[PDB]
């Protein structure tokens, strides 16, 4: 949408992933897998969880309008007091929905920059030991294990042990 | 004649402070009290209007 991972290149959702709200798929001989990554997801869940508790935690004063009455002879007053109260409530109004309206956008955005930021970690880790092609996806240059799959998810991968193979199968 | 009366009874009120005395006299036409009302417990309370009924 704005980082265009989401609804972009990686074109549509994964309704097998269900461990978390991004991650991995790794298609080699051993198996497939549908595996949620930890670090993005669990830092997506902290910053939602502290921007609703950030919502809720600003809209809380207090108390009552202390609720006013008045005569056939201060009519002005009357107003005022309405004019005061259907003012604020406007004002709240607003905040509240605006607020609402942009912390959404906002929200969007994150996922889209979370999923995006994700892509840009294995990619540039990887490196030239695969095609990019860009469905989101991939393609090794060499074999890659239930072992050096489960390396890459969690952050390490030596470059230079597949180096000179995936070299020699590129060409 | 509003309820069957020509005639008016116009009520006034204060806060009377602790230690305080209030004094009446009058020639006539004084509704006197014979009670006060102490404040008990005061707090943020309201008055709602409603037709309703507690539950
Ligand atoms: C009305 O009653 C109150 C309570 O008895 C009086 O207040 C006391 O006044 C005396 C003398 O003036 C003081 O010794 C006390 O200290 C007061 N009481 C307290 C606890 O403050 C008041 O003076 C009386 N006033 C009248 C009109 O007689």
């Amino acid at each position: 949408g704005l980082f265009g991972a989401i609804a972009g290149f990686i074109e549509g959702g994964w309704q097998g992933m269900v461990d978390g709200w991004y991650g991995y798929h790794h298609s080699n001989d051993q198996g497939s897998g549908y595996a949620a990554d930890k670090e993005s997801t669990q830092k997506a869940f902290d910053g939602i969880t502290n921007k609703v508790n950030s919502v809720i935690e600003k809209m809380n004063t207090q108390f009552e309008a202390v609720g006013k009455e008045f005569s056939n002879l201060e009519r002005r007053l009357e107003n005022l007091n309405k004019k005061m109260e259907d003012g604020f409530l406007d004002v709240w109004t607003y905040n509240a929905e605006l607020l609402v309206l942009m912390e959404n956008e906002r929200t969007l955005d994150f996922h889209d920059s979370n999923v995006k930021n994700l892509y840009d970690k294995v990619r540039m880790q990887l490196r030239d030991n695969v095609k990019e092609l860009g469905n989101g996806c991939f393609e090794f240059y060499h074999k890659c294990d239930d072992e050096c799959m489960n390396s890459v998810k969690n952050g390490t991968y030596d470059y230079p042990k597949y180096e000179e193979e995936s070299k020699l199968n590129r060409n | 004649k509003v309820n069957g009366l020509g005639s008016r009874m116009e009520f006034s009120w204060t806060l009377l402070d602790m230690w305080d005395t209030i004094n009446f006299e009058s020639t006539g036409n004084l509704i006197a009290p014979e009670y006060g009302f102490k404040i008990s417990k005061r707090g943020s309370s309201g008055i709602m209007k409603t037709e309703g009924t507690l539950e």
